[PDB]
This record gives structure tokens, sequence and C-alpha cells, in this order.
RNA sequence: UACCCAUGUCCAGGAUGAAGGUAAGGUAAUACUUACUGGAGGUCCGAACCCACGCACGUUGAAAAGUGCGGGGAUGAGGUGU
RNA sequence: GGUAUGAGUAGCGAAAGAAGGGUGAGAAUCCCUUCCACCGAAUAUCUAAGGUUUCCUGAGGAAGGCUCGUCCGCUCAGGGUUAGUCGGGACCUAAGCCGAGGCCGAUAGGCGUAGGCGAUGGACAACAGGUAGAGAUUCCUGUACCAGUGCUAAUUGUUUAACCGAUGGGGUGACACAGAAGGAUAGGGAAUCGCACGAAUGGAAAUGUGCGUCCAAGCAGUGAGUGUGAGAAGUAGGCAAAUCCGCUUCUCGCGAAGCAUGAGCUGUGAUGGGGAACGGAAGUUCCUGAUUUCACGCUGUCAAGAAAAGCCUCUAGGAAGAGUAGUACUGCCCGUACCGCAAACCGACACAGGUAGAUGAGGAGAGAAUCCUAAGGUGAGCGAGAGAACUCUCGUUAAGGAACUCGGCAAAAUGACCCCGUAACUUCGGGAGAAGGGGUGCUCUAUUAGGGUGCAAGCCCGAGAGAGCCGCAGUGAAUAGGCCCAGGCGACUGUUUAGCAAAAACACAGGUCUCUGCAAAACCGUAAGGUGACGUAUAGGGGCUGACGCCUGCCCGG
């Protein structure tokens, strides 16, 4: 399923910069190809995908009092829609 | 120059887990370290 | 012919070399390449079983038509050629149907000479007969022990034997060590002395060339410890302190005849060398 | 770390001038001589690099084997990576 | 386990700092400015490994940091890594590893065939700008290329078979080392041109000073050069076949063409981009010149120098669809932060050690040496005084000059280039840089003679001599052999006791003895299977001796 795939957007100084120039980020499934995230996109918003850009974040080691341990691995998707493409809204 | 020149890959060949799975030894070793109940096999 | 290098080093001194006049090509046939991988005298357990080989310079295999096959099609020697892999030199022959194939250059074989293989085939030096169609006298080479085989006996530059008598189903050949022996007479020789016969003259000169051919230095077990060697320990110098000369595995190595005592081939040995 | 295997890679600069070649001579022809050419070598001098000869210092060290000043090899039986 | 003693003692880990301003409760130590100093074939720029968030921003100052601390590679929060083309995988194989059946073996297992895996190698399409707290050949802009896909349009084909074409054949792929001479281009430099200035202390409006003086892949041309006799028949081979390869014969022969390759150049790309100065000018000519490239191209040598895919071709096969043009669309996974001669890697440490590769400017120079600098980086995580003994690291030293000492150990001296000159002995190569001497700066004659470059203009290199001139001294600094006579040992270059021995020891070329007829002997293994060797007595194993020269006596009873 699509909703599966695209699992939350991402809201960063960076990610919100991003939104005049149409490149909205998300937070994929890790297991998701880019061409699966562009279709899955595609299914949500109503949108015409240009180019997804794809990046894997391991996760930070985070202590929290003699317990140490990892932050989830991330998979960040960037989806440029196409000038013509409605826009998503956040 | 001293002992212990690291290698990710001849970690893994020589130490790793399919390396230890690969003999009878091996597996050996994989039971002892699970039967003294090692959090890190291989 | 041998060149004396002039000793413009205490490295070139006493050193000599092959002129290789013989040689008519710097270049081998590629379709007659094989790789060669050196083992430096290790097993197939990876253990070093044979001493004092290792890392000279990289060869490929030339593919050396040692079985004399092709009967009846006539062959133009067409180049001799340096083998790394052998004392001898080789010679490409060009077969009438197109066929190209390495053989041992025997001694006065000349580029543009033919050759012939099987019964019709002239008493004519890199001629291949069975030994039942070679005349007594001949001196020989590439000789087969088994029929089909391939020449085993006598390849090494220089060397030759020669057919002595026909006994039956089998021939007397003098072996190039001065054994003679008995050879089953369809098995097939190429007539003629091997060639590159100056080979043996050859002063290598400097520990360096024969690195480069792959043998690495030998150790006297004298100068090693009692644990590595018969010979080894003593203060100072020392005689072999032993009944006989041994091998570092034991064993006499002065005199000691080693040839397996109850040998199937000794049937066909007329006189040891 | 030792030896080995496959596959890569490194070696500022300078010096010397082997064989061979060509041209003159030379001879019946050859040896041979001179000049030019040629560019060999576990060749030479010398950085990188590799080594570790002397001395000093260090000796609860900066270091569980180093540093400093000198030293040896430096196209090779060479160094080094995977 | 706690706590003493030694003791406020040793130590605080190679190094240059200074002042002013700021911040702050607090400042030698944080920030800023200026001057000073250090590295600069690195102490700079990339990048592999390795590390794994150390990266950026905002807070913090318990602990960590050998001092301090407002600061930090530390603590806490948020953030940050974007790819059809870069590296790896959806490609290829080497060593090696695994290995269906198989062979061998008390068990376990060992070996090995097909077949696989396996880079350190092969193949393979993107460049220049912009932007920035943190990525960038990844984002954006511009301009491309590679492989596909559909959709239009013509075109041709639809069983003497367009087209595709093997898992098969063949070619290529495909390779060492050394050397020499070239072409080109990077780089370097000088003028030119552009812009700015006109000056502190005696002088200068100019031979004045400062700063700058251009640009991709792709596409289309060209091109130093480098290789390469073509055509036709014909076929005991290339597991079948072949029009392909191989082989043979014949005709035509030439340093000429084609044909392949090929650095670079010229156009375009660019009305674009960048650029000394909120702004946009100049882009030229000449010299020098690679360690890069043409290119292992050429020549030579012996020690004789991967494979496979890929690409091309051939048939065997399969075939109605195929290509061409145009259009728009499609292109996955992994890595991408940051450190990377280092405070982030290996050394228990923020440790004088170790850490592959690419790049690595100028003057003088042969040079990556040396000294001083450029770009760029850095002032080294304790300081302030003092200027005793003593210790270490240095500099100088009257007269003497090895008297020191086991021993000239250490230090001193020598040192570069040019010229003169050079013995014994010798294996005729050497010895030899033997030894021992002499010269070396600046000015003028002098854009000298004479070279290189070029169409010129110019630019670069450049002796021998003559005159002169200064110093105690002219490779004025730094960096650069001490030498000789004679003897022992080892011929020689090599090797060795990681960390007290580098040697006369080992090795070595050479000698000799001996074994070994090939399923070799020898060696590993219970065996199979191996090495030997894809070798075959001019070969292989073992013992001893150790270049070369002259030699190598007697004894076979044990
Ligand atoms: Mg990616
Ligand atoms: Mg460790
Ligand atoms: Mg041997
Ligand atoms: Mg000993
Ligand atoms: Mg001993
Ligand atoms: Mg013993
Ligand atoms: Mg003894
Ligand atoms: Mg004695
Ligand atoms: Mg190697
Ligand atoms: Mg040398
Ligand atoms: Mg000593
Ligand atoms: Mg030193
Ligand atoms: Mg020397
Ligand atoms: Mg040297
Ligand atoms: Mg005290
Ligand atoms: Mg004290
Ligand atoms: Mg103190
Ligand atoms: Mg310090
Ligand atoms: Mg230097
Ligand atoms: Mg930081
Ligand atoms: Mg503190
Ligand atoms: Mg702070
Ligand atoms: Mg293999
Ligand atoms: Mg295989
Ligand atoms: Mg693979
Ligand atoms: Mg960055
Ligand atoms: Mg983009
Ligand atoms: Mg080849
Ligand atoms: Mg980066
Ligand atoms: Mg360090
Ligand atoms: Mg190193
Ligand atoms: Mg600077
Ligand atoms: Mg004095
Ligand atoms: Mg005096
Ligand atoms: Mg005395
Ligand atoms: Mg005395
Ligand atoms: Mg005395
Ligand atoms: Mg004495
Ligand atoms: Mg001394
Ligand atoms: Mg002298
Ligand atoms: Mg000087
Ligand atoms: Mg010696
Ligand atoms: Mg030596
Ligand atoms: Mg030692
Ligand atoms: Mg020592
Ligand atoms: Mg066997
Ligand atoms: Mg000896
Ligand atoms: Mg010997």
């Amino acid at each position: 399923d699509a909703r599966d795939i695209i699992k939350r957007p991402v809201v960063t100084e960076e990610s919100t910069s991003i939104l005049d120039d149409k490149k909205y980020t998300f937070e994929v499934d890790t297991r998701a190809t880019k061409t699966q995230v562009k279709y899955a996109v595609e299914e949500i918003f109503d949108v015409k995908v240009a180019k997804v850009n794809v990046m894997n974040y391991k996760g930070k080691l985070k202590r929290m009092g003699r317990y140490a341990g990892y932050t989830n691995k991330r998979r960040k998707a960037i989806v440029t829609v196409t000038a013509d493409s409605k826009e998503i809204q956040f | 120059k001293r002992t212990y020149q690291p290698s990710k890959r001849k970690r893994k060949k020589v130490h790793g887990f399919r390396t230890r799975m690969s003999t009878k030894n091996g597996r050996r070793v994989l039971a002892s370290r699970r039967r003294k109940g090692r959090k890190v096999l291989s | 012919a041998i060149k004396k290098y002039k000793p413009t080093t205490n490295g070139r001194r006493h050193m000599t070399s092959s002129d290789f006049a013989e040689i008519t090509t710097s270049t081998p046939e590629k379709s007659l390449l094989r790789p060669l991988k050196k083992k430096a005298g290790r097993n197939n357990q990876g253990k070093l079983t044979v001493r004092h080989h290792g890392g000279g310079h990289k060869r490929q295999y030339r593919v050396i038509d040692f079985k004399r096959n092709k009967d009846g099609i006539p062959g133009r020697v067409a180049t001799i050629e340096y083998d790394p892999n052998r004392s001898a030199n080789i010679a490409l022959i060009n077969y009438a149907d197109g066929e190209k194939r390495y053989i041992i250059a025997a001694k006065g074989l000349e580029v543009g000479q033919t050759i012939y293989s099987g019964a019709e085939a002239d008493i004519k030096v890199g001629n291949a007969l069975e030994l039942k169609d070679i005349p007594v006298g001949t001196v020989i080479h590439n000789i087969e022990m088994k029929p089909g085989k391939g020449g085993q006996l006598v390849r090494s530059a220089g060397t030759s034997a020669q057919v002595l008598g026909k006994e039956g189903k089998y021939v007397l050949i003098r072996l190039n060590s001065g054994e003679v022996r008995m050879i089953l007479a369809t098995c097939r020789a190429t007539i003629g002395q091997v060639g590159n016969e100056q080979h043996e003259l050859i002063n290598i000169g400097k520990a360096g060339r024969s690195r480069w051919m792959g043998k690495r230095p030998t150790v006297r077990g004298s100068v090693m410890n009692p644990n590595d060697h018969p010979h080894g320990g003593g203060e100072g110098k020392a005689p072999i302190g032993r009944k006989s000369p041994m091998s570092p595995w034991g064993k006499p190595t002065l005199g000691y005849k080693t040839r397996k005592k109850n040998n199937n081939s000794d049937k066909f040995i007329v006189r040891r060398r």
C-alpha cells in the first residue's frame, strides 16, 4: 500500500526552505525504492513527480543515564513535483 | 607498527558468523557462546 | 653460440649467455598459449613439499605437440622460438591444412624445412615414426613409453637416444643417461638430437640470475641447528659426524639407491646406467 | 612476523659508457686501429623510500625499542599496497 | 577495599609570541584586529583504509582537557549526507575459496569435476558554472551523453526468407623490463593590455608602485605522428557448419595512397559563464617547458612478460516485423556527513612512533637536495621570573697537537662546480673523485663572439679573453668525500639474532659427489589427491665445498 511506503513528512529549517522550490521531504519505509516512493506520492497527493532523491540515515547513538542505544535508521526521500503539478500543503 | 591493522573484510572473513557456521568446530564455538549467553556471537 | 660478457662489474665478471642466434621471432603463437601460475614448491595443502622454488619471472605455457599425431600431412617449420618452460627451443609447424602446432626444435631444424609424421615419413631429422619403422643406430628424441601418450623420455636441450635392436614387440633404446631399456615398438620417436646443445655451458654468473629462474637459496644442513637437520649443531664448523651424510629427512644421501626394489619396469631395463 | 601466490604501485636528479652498429684506414681476404654512434650494469654519486653501523641522550621514557647528529642500500637477490 | 608516606616533591609530552579591543561573575589561555614568528615534496590540497556522528547550529561548564576556560573532538538538545553518468552491486574473471554427482577415509571428515564465489586487475555514458550553517561531477542553471520506452511520420519486409543471431568457431581484448629522440599540452615566466594610485624620510610622473591580464564536456572539423603490400582463386584444420579464421598459390607493388589509430589544435558550446574594481575593464604576444600525454609508440635486452567478459565477425539456429527520422517520457540498490601524516586511524593517553596513493609553486639550483618564500596552513592546552652548582643540547678558545684512551671514541677537518694532474697492483673492467694542486665576487668592453626560438619584431641561453674595482675572506650563507701505507678474514651486490651480536656467520655464481628412466627420485598426506612438472638425465632431489688462479698427496684395516 502507498501510506505504508510514505511514513510522515519531514519538518526542519532545511525541509521547509525547499517547499517553495516544489521539493517535499518525507520519511519513507527503509525498504522503499525511490520508484515506489514516486508512485506512492502520486497516489496519495494527486501530483506529477519529476524526480525523487533518497538518502539513508544511520541510527544516532543516544545515552539516558548509563543506558545507551541507537535511534531508528531513517530513509529520507526528497520529491520534486513538476512545474504544472499542484503543490503539497504541509 | 603495531599488531592489529584493522580491515572490515578481514575481520568478517576470519571471525564472522558465516565463517563460524562453515565448519563443525566453528559451530561448536557458536554453540558455546550461546550457552554462556554472550550478547555477541561472531 | 655462447656470448662471454666483459667484466664491467663483479656481477657480470664470469657470466655467459646464449646469443639466441637460432631464435627467429620474439612473439609466440597467441592460440597456443595457456596461463601458468608459480606453485613455489607448495602442495594442494599449501605446504612447502619441495625446497628452493619460488618467485621467478612470470611465464606463459606454450602447448607442445609431444604426440606428433598429424600423420601424412606435411608441416612447414615456420619459426624457432624461445620457450621459458624448457631448456630446448620450440618450432612453430604450419601444417598444409592450416593447423599450427609447436614441437621440440631438433638440432638442425631450420625455418622452411618440411617435417612429416607416420609410416611413410623419411628418416630425416624432425620426422616422427613408430620405433618399429626407425632403423637400428638412428639418433632419436621425444620417445613415448605408452602408444599415443606422447613423447616423455629424451626432450631436454642437446639430449639424444639411439635405437640399438628390435627384440619381439619391443625395441632396445640407449637413453640419454646410458640406460639401455625396452620401449614398446608401436611407441613413436622423433629423429635427431634435441637442439640448443650449448645450453649446459651457460655460467649463470650472479645470484640474482638464479632468482629470475625461480630458484631460492639452498641452506647447507651443517649450518642448521640439530632440531632442523641431522648435520645441524656442533661448536664451530663440524665435520659430518655421522656414519653417512644424511638428507634433511634422515635417509643416507651419498650412494644410497632409491629406485623401488620391487619395480614393475625392472623387466624392461637391460643395462642400468 | 616468515616464506609464498595473484594483482597493483613507487624509485628527485646527476655520472659512467659494455656488447652491438656505421665510417674511415688496414689486408688477398681477415685480425686489427681510430673516430663517431650505441646505452649494458645485483654499475657509480645522491634525495624520496627502505634499512639500522657509531656515538650521545632517554632509561617510574615523548616511546614496553624511540629521538638527535652522523651511517648503508637506493633499477634490484629492490621497496610497498590490496 | 580504604587511607597514608615519599610531597606540594618529579612531571605538565619537541615549537614565538605581543599588545589593543570585546565578551563574561571571572580571562596569559575564548572571539576580533594588527604586527611578529613557523611549515611550504609540507605542517599545503585531494583521496583509499580505518574510525563511526567526531560534522553544523543553539545552549552548558559537574567530570574529561596534564594549568585556566566564557572554549572544545567534552555534556545536552535540535539538525545535517540527494547521483542513469563518481566508487561498488544488478558485468568480467586472477590468486584463493566453496563445490551437485565423484574419489578417499574408525566417526568427524579430506580431496576434487561440472558449476559457482572472489579485486588488488578488465569493461563501462557529464561537464562548466552557481549556491551554502552543515552535501554537491549528487541540489540548481546551462549544455550534454548512454541505455531503453511508447507515440506520430514516411520507408522497407512478411517463407528462395528484411531482420536477429549463438551458451558454438575465429579475431581483438591481451599486458615484461630498459633506453633514446621527438610532437603536443599542464605548469612556469616576461612583456602587452586593463584598472587603481602618485606616495611617509633624501630621490623618482615613470624602465614608477599595486592588482588583474579567461572558460568545460559534448558536437563538427582538423591533426604531430604512429602502425599497416592489397585483391583474387583454392581448401586433409578450427568437436557440426561457415562467406569468418588459418594455410597455399597466383596476379597486381610500394615509404604513395587508402585503412586504422592519435595526443593536441580550430570552430561551436558562449547573446553564456567568470573576472581587477553597489558596480564590470582587459584576455594579446613571446620565452621556457614537463615527473603528464601521444605511448611500452619506437629501439633493444633476456629473465620471454594474467584471465574472462566485452567488442567485431562467422555460420548453426530463430524469424514478421525491422530499422531511420522526430517527439516526449523511463533509468533500481549500496556509499556519499566529518577526520584522514592525524587530538577523530594503529600505538591503554588530546602519546616526538607507524599509516598506501594523486597533486606538490618561485629565486638560485642537476634536483622533490639546500636556504628564504608563494598558495595554503600553523604559533603546538601550563605560565611569570631568575640567569647559581650540576646535567643535557650548542658556540668560541692562548700555546701545544693524540701527550687522551682499551681504541683518535667523540669532535674537528674534507665537501659544490671548472681546470691541471694522478702510483703500486690488476681478473685489463679497474684501482680513480687515487694522491696532489689551481680557479670561483663585481664592473666595463657586452642586445660580445657564438647558440636556441621566430616570418619579423623581439625573447631566451651564452663562453673564452682584455681592461678595471672592493673585502680578512667571492660555491662569501645553507646543503654536498678526509686521505694514504700495510696486514688478517670473506671473492663480489645481497642476508641475519623484531627488542644487547651485521660479522670472519648465511647466501651466492662456480666445483664435486650422489640419487633419479618418468605413476622418476625426493617431499606432504591414513588415503584420495598433490608438489616435483603441465618438467623428462643439458632435467629434477639430496650432501659437501664456495668467484677466480695454481692445486687437491697417502690409507679401503674399521
Ligand atoms: Mg544515493
Ligand atoms: Mg584493539
Ligand atoms: Mg634444491
Ligand atoms: Mg648456527
Ligand atoms: Mg644453535
Ligand atoms: Mg637429529
Ligand atoms: Mg653434527
Ligand atoms: Mg672445532
Ligand atoms: Mg605485491
Ligand atoms: Mg647499485
Ligand atoms: Mg659494532
Ligand atoms: Mg637517521
Ligand atoms: Mg656502495
Ligand atoms: Mg647511493
Ligand atoms: Mg625530595
Ligand atoms: Mg627539586
Ligand atoms: Mg620543575
Ligand atoms: Mg605541551
Ligand atoms: Mg626538503
Ligand atoms: Mg565542532
Ligand atoms: Mg581543569
Ligand atoms: Mg561552548
Ligand atoms: Mg581459480
Ligand atoms: Mg572453475
Ligand atoms: Mg562477483
Ligand atoms: Mg564540507
Ligand atoms: Mg539536477
Ligand atoms: Mg598475451
Ligand atoms: Mg566530503
Ligand atoms: Mg601523534
Ligand atoms: Mg612508509
Ligand atoms: Mg600566505
Ligand atoms: Mg686551542
Ligand atoms: Mg691557536
Ligand atoms: Mg698514547
Ligand atoms: Mg696514558
Ligand atoms: Mg694503555
Ligand atoms: Mg690496539
Ligand atoms: Mg669518529
Ligand atoms: Mg684529488
Ligand atoms: Mg656558499
Ligand atoms: Mg662478505
Ligand atoms: Mg654489503
Ligand atoms: Mg639484536
Ligand atoms: Mg646491532
Ligand atoms: Mg603421486
Ligand atoms: Mg664453507
Ligand atoms: Mg653450490
